[PDB]
C-alpha cells in the first residue's frame, strides 16, 4: 500500500519508456519479468564495460534532464579518472510542469533499476544512487521495495548472476529544494550538508561525491539505457531522427484538452505535441504561448520547431505548459519570479538579490503600484541576476521573463502605464 | 532532558546504518522525527546530532535550509498547496477558497485543534492534474469544494 | 568460478541460523563463512570426545530432516555400538515435489553442510563420507567439489585435521535420475556403483550398509543443525521453538501463495501461520482448499491450525507445503501424484510394481471421463493394494495423499464418477 | 569404437576418484553424455572394461537411470518439468511456448540435432514453477519472449 497518485494521463507511440507506465499503476517485478525484464542486464554482464559505453555513445542518447549532454561521452570522462566511482540517479525533478520522470519510478520502477545497475557496471561504480525528492513520497517507498525485489531475485548485491560484480543501490530523499537537482547540491546533499552548488569545474566525473569519479544521469536518461542493451544502439538509433535518436518523453499541461506525458520521437514538433497529441487547446483558444518549465518561452510563431536537442529546436527537458490568449503573461512571469526568489539557495550575491527583487519589483508591477524607478529597477535586476553564479539557477533565473519582455512587449506596455 | 521514544529512535538508528556513513541519513531522520512530533521539535536536533556524529549547528543549518522541515507549527496533518505557475493558471485561488470555507484557515494558518496546517509549497511535478495539493504524502487533483470536502473526512 | 545457472529461490527467516548466509541467492566461500565465525564448531568438537558430541546431538532432541523424524543421537549411537570402519553418507538427494529445502544450503553455505559432516563423521568414528546429489542438481555438485578444496586447502579435510589425529575425505557422488535413490538403502546401493534397488530393512544401515558396514545415513538438513548444537550447546538448542521438537526447521513453500520460497521458522509455528503469515497468504486471496505434504499427505483446509512439528497431530514429512486454493481440480492434482508414483517405482515389488502403474493408467481414464465401472472400482481397488509385500516407503505411501483426497474431497471424486 | 584421449582422461579421473573404480559409473556416465549428447550403445564395452565390471552391468545401470538417454543425440536438452507444482502453475504455457520457438513436443528433437525437449519429474526450484532447464542451465519460465531470448543464448 502506498499514498494516494494522481492518475496522470500517459499516451506512447513508441511503447518503450511507457510500454508499462502508460497504465497508472505499480508494476513489480513479476511483471517487468514476463516482459522480458532484466535480459538487458544478464546481456550486459556478458559484455565488457567498455563496450557498454561503446553503446550508449553510438546510441547518440543525450541528457534526459535538460541539457543534453551526451550520456557515453559522459561516462567515458569518468572511466579515465581512478576509481573508487558512484553512480547518482537524478530523480529530484521539481522543474514547474515536468512530471515525465515520476511516472517510470511509480510506475515501473524496474526500468529504472535495470538501467541503473547496467550504468554502474558500465562506469565500475558499486555504489549508487537514487536521490529523490522529498515530496514523491509514494515514488520513494516504491523504490525502496522495488529494490528489494530486485534483491530476492539476484540482480542486486555481491557477485550478481556470478559476474563478480558487486552494487548497492541506496534511496535518499530531498526535504524541499529545488537546487538539490543541481548535480553538485545534488552531491553535497547525498554528504549529509545544505544543498549549496560547487564550482564547476571540475564536473562530478573528475571530483563528486567524496570527491571521487561520479556521473549524474537523470532518471530518463537512466531509462533509456536496458533498451539500447536489448535493441543494439544501431537499432535503437532508427529510433526518430538520426541525430537525435530515441524516445523522449514530454510532460504537457496548461491549456490543453489532454494534459499528460507523451513518448513520442524528437523530430515531432511542438504544434503536433500540443494539437496532435495532446488534443489541442481548451475551449479551442489560440496558443499564446509555451513554457519550456521555467527555462523558455515560446510565442505561437514558434511551434513548427523539432522537440529536439538541435540549436533551433526545443530542448530543455521537452516540458509543455500551455498558455492560451486570455492569460495574462505578466501575471505568469510573476509565477516563474516568485519560483526562483524561492530556490536560490543564496551563495552568490546577484543571484541572491535579483531573484529576490526580480519578483519584488515584478509584484509591485503586476499590483500597479510600481514607481518609474521600480520599472527601470525591475529591468536592470533581471539583466543582471547571471554575474559571478556558479550554477545554472542564477544562469537562467531572467531568461524566461526576458523572453516575454522580447515577445509580448504590448502586454508589458499597459503594465507600464 | 529530551529523549527520542525507543519506537522513534529504533527507525533513526536503522536510517543511520542505512548508508555507508552516518552523516547521510540527516534528511531521512528529520522526516522521521517530524513524521512522529508533526514537527521537528528544537530540543530534538542535540539527539540527532549526536547518533549522526555532527556539531549542533551542522544539523541546525540543514533544518533551517530544507523548506519541507518546520519547527514552528505542530500540526497532525499538513495541506500542501502548489502555489506555482501551472496550479496558477489552472486553479490554486479556488483550492485556498475551497480549504478557508471547510477548514477557517489561510496559507500559513494551523486549524484551533492543531489538525491541519495549509503549507504554500512549488511545483509538485503533477502538473497535468493541476490544481494539486497533498495531504501529508497523499497527493490529489482538486475538483470542487464537495469532493475536497470529501478527501478531506479521510484524515481524523 | 563459473557455476551454471539456478533461479533465485526467496529465502526468509525468523532464527538466523540455517540461512544466515543463505538467505542470500549466491555462493558463499570459506573466506565469507569463517568471517561469519565458521568451523570454529568443528575446532570445539575435534577437542570434544566422539561420545560427547553423540550425547549433546542426541540432548538437543535433533530429529530427520529428510521427512521420517527419527532422533539423529539414537541413529548414531546405534552405529558406534558395532565394530568399524564407519561410513558417514549426506543424503542430498532432494526430489519430493515441492521440495527444495535442501538445495539452498548447498548451493548458498555449502561450508555449513561441510562443517556438518565433519562432526557427525568424527562422531561416529568414520574416515570416508559421502555426499549424494541428485544428477539434476549440477550446480550443487559443482559448488560443492569446490568447497571441499577449499576446506581441504584450509586444513579441515585430510589427514589428521588440525592436528587432531582424525582422518577424513568427503566423496561427492551424483545421481542420475531415480527418485528411489534417495531412499537410504538404494542410495547405498548406486554408492556401490548399482542399480538403486532399496534394501530389506532391517538391517538398518547402521548396522549393515556401505560394503556391510555400520554406516549413518542423514539428510542435507539434519546435518546442517550439527555446528550450531555443538556452537551453542544443546541447552541453548533446545530453546529454540518448542522443547520437545526444539531447533530451526526449513520450510519449502510453493503453489498458489504469494511469497513461494524457503522459510526457516521454529515448529511451534501453524501451518496457517506458514502460509499466511510467513507467505503472504495465497494468490488473488482465494481460498485454501488443500496443502499437499510433498507426495506424503494432503491436508484440507480444516486442518491449517496445526503445528509444523513431528508430533502425531503434527504436519510432519519434510515439512513442504504446497498450496492449491478453491479453482485447482483435485483429481487433477491426484493424477499428477499419481504420474509421480507410476515414473518412480524401482519394480522390486510387484503389488508396487503393478500398482504404481495401474494407479495412474486409471486415474488417467477417469480424469479423461473413459473409465469403465470396473476402471473405477479397479481404481479403488488397486489404491488400496498398493503397499503388501513392499521392503520400502515408496509402495506404502504410493496411495497414501490419493486416498486421502477420496476421503476429504468426496464431491469433487464423485462428479468424475 | 574407442574413447578420444581428452575424454578417456576425464573418465580415468572418475575412476581414480573414489576407492572403488565401480563407484565411478554415474559419474563416467554423465561425462559420457556431456561428450557425445547421449549415451553411445559402443561406448558401453570399452566403459566396462575401465570399470572392471562386466558390460550387462553397465547396461542395467544406463537402462535404470532416467537422465542417460541411448536413443537420440541432442546438444541441448530442454528438461521440462511435468511434475504437480509446475503443472498447476503453467507447464503447458512452458511447453506450447516451445513448441512456438522450436516446433518440437515433449520428446522430440529438432531436425538440426540442437534441442530436444525431456518430460521430466519436480526438479526441485517448485517455488520457481514452471521450471525448465538447457543442459545444466535452470530457469523459471515467465514467458515465450523470455523464453525465446534465453534460448538464444545456446548456438
Ligand atoms: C528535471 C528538472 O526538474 C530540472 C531540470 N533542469 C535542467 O538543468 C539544465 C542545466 O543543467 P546543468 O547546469 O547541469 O547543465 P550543463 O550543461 O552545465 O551540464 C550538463 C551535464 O553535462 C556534464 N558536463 C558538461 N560539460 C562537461 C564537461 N566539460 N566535462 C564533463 N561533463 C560535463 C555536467 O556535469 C552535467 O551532468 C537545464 O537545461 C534545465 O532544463 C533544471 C532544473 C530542474
Ligand atoms: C527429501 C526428499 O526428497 C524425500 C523424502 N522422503 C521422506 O522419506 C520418509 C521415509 O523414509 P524411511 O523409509 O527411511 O523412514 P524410516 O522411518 O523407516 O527410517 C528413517 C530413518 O531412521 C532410521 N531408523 C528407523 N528405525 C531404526 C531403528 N530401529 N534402528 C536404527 N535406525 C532406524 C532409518 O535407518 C532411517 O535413517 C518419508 O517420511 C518422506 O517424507 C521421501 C521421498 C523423498
Ligand atoms: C537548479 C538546477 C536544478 C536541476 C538541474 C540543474 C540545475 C541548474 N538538473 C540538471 C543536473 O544538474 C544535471 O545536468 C543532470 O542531472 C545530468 O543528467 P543527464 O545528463 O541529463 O542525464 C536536474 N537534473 C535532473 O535530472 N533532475 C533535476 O531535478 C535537476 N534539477
Ligand atoms: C522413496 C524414498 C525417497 C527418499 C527417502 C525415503 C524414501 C522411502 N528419504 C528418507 C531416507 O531413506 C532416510 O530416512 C533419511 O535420509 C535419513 O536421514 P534423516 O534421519 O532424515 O536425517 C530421503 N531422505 C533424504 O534425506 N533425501 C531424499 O531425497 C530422500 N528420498
Ligand atoms: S547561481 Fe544562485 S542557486 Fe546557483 S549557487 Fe549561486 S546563489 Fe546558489
Ligand atoms: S516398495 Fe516399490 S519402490 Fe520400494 S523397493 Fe519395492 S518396488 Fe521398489
Ligand atoms: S505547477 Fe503545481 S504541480 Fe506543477
Ligand atoms: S514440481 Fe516442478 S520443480 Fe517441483
Ligand atoms: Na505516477
Ligand atoms: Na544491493
Ligand atoms: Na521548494
Ligand atoms: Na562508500
Ligand atoms: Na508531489
Ligand atoms: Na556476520
Ligand atoms: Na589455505
Ligand atoms: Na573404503
Ligand atoms: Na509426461
Amino acid at each position: 500500500s502506498y499514498p494516494a497518485i494522481p492518475r496522470i494521463y500517459a499516451e506512447t507511440t513508441l511503447n518503450m519508456l511507457l510500454k508499462r507506465a502508460k497504465k497508472p499503476r505499480v508494476h513489480s517485478i513479476d511483471e517487468y519479468l514476463k516482459d522480458g525484464g532484466y535480459q538487458a542486464l544478464e546481456k550486459a554482464l556478458n559484455m565488457s564495460p567498455e563496450e557498454i559505453i561503446d553503446w550508449v555513445d553510438k546510441s547518440t542518447l543525450r541528457g534526459r534532464g535538460g541539457a543534453g549532454f551526451p550520456t557515453g561521452k559522459k561516462w567515458k570522462f569518468a572511466v579515465q579518472n581512478p576509481g573508487p566511482r558512484y553512480f547518482i540517479c537524478n530523480a529530484d525533478e521539481s522543474e514547474p510542469g515536468t512530471f515525465k520522470d515520476r511516472i517510470i519510478i511509480e510506475r515501473d520502477p524496474h526500468l529504472l533499476i535495470e538501467g541503473i545497475i547496467i550504468s554502474s557496471y558500465a562506469i565500475g561504480a558499486n555504489e549508487a544512487y537514487i536521490y529523490i525528492r522529498g515530496e514523491y513520497p509514494a515514488g520513494y517507498y516504491i523504490l525502496r521495495d522495488a529494490i528489494e525485489e530486485a534483491k530476492k531475485k539476484g540482480f542486486l548485491g555481491k557477485n550478481i548472476l556470478g559476474s563478480g560484480f558487486d552494487l548497492e543501490i541506496y534511496v535518499a530523499r530531498g526535504a524541499g529544494a529545488y537546487i538539490c537537482g543541481e548535480e553538485t547540491a545534488l552531491i553535497e546533499s547525498l554528504e549529509g550538508k545544505r544543498g549549496h552548488p560547487r564550482l564547476k569545474p571540475p564536473y562530478p566525473v573528475q571530483k563528486g561525491l567524496w570527491g571521487k569519479p561520479t556521473v549524474v544521469n537523470n532518471v530518463e536518461t537512466i531509462a533509456n539505457v536496458p533498451f539500447i542493451i536489448s535493441m543494439g544502439w544501431e537499432e535503437y538509433r532508427y529510433i526518430g531522427p538520426s541525430d537525435y535518436a530515441g524516445p523522449k518523453l514530454f510532460p504537457v499541461s496548461g491549456k490543453v484538452k489532454k494534459p499528460g506525458v507523451y513518448e513520442l520521437p524528437m523530430n515531432t514538433t511542438l504544434r503536433e505535441v500540443i494539437f496532435k497529441y495532446a488534443g489541442g487547446t481548451l475551449g479551442n483558444k489560440k496558443v499564446k504561448a509555451v513554457f519550456s518549465g521555467a527555462l523558455d518561452c515560446f510565442s505561437s510563431e514558434e511551434l513548427d520547431i523539432p522537440m529536439d536537442y538541435s540549436p533551433l529546436g526545443f530542448g530543455g527537458t521537452g516540458t509543455v505548459i500551455v498558455l492560451t490568449e486570455e492569460d495574462d503573461i505578466v501575471e505568469a512571469a510573476l509565477k516563474i519570479a516568485e519560483f526562483y526568489e524561492h530556490e536560490t539557495c543564496g551563495q552568490c550575491t546577484p543571484c541572491r538579490v535579483g531573484c529576490y527583487e526580480q519578483a519584488n519589483l515584478l509584484e509591485k508591477i503586476y499590483k500597479g503600484e510600481a514607481t518609474e524607478q521600480d520599472w527601470e529597477g525591475f529591468d536592470f535586476v533581471n539583466r543582471n541576476i547571471q554575474p559571478t553564479s556558479i550554477c545554472g539557477l542564477g544562469a537562467v533565473a531572467g531568461r524566461l521573463i526576458r523572453q516575454t519582455l522580447e515577445k509580448f512587449p504590448e502586454e508589458w506596455e499597459k503594465y507600464r502605464k | 532532558e529530551f529523549e527520542f521514544p525507543e519506537e522513534l529512535k529504533t527507525k533513526l538508528q536503522e536510517h543511520i546504518n542505512y548508508f555507508p556513513k552516518k552523516r547521510q541519513a540527516i534528511l531521512l531522520c528529520l522526516h522521521e522525527i517530524q513524521n512522529y512530533y508533526g514537527y521537528i521539535p528544537p530540543e530534538s536536533l542535540k539527539p540527532l546530532a549526536d547518533m549522526l556524529e555532527l556539531p549542533l549547528n551542522h544539523v541546525e543549518g540543514v533544518v533551517a535550509f530544507y523548506d519541507m522541515f518546520d519547527r514552528e507549527d505542530k500540526a497532525k496533518y499538513r495541506i500542501r498547496v502548489c502555489v506555482s505557475i501551472v496550479c496558477h493558471l489552472m486553479g490554486t485561488n479556488k483550492l485556498l477558497k475551497a480549504l478557508e470555507n471547510i477548514l477557517g484557515i489561510k496559507p500559513g494558518e494551523v486549524t484551533p485543534d492543531g489538525k491541519f496546517k495549509i503549507v504554500p509549497v512549488q511545483c509538485l511535478g503533477a502538473c497535468s492534474e493541476a490544481p494539486v495539493f497533498m495531504v501529508n504524502d497523499d497527493e490529489y487533483k482538486f475538483e470542487s469544494e464537495v469532493q475536497l470536502n470529501e478527501i478531506l473526512s479521510r484524515y481524523t
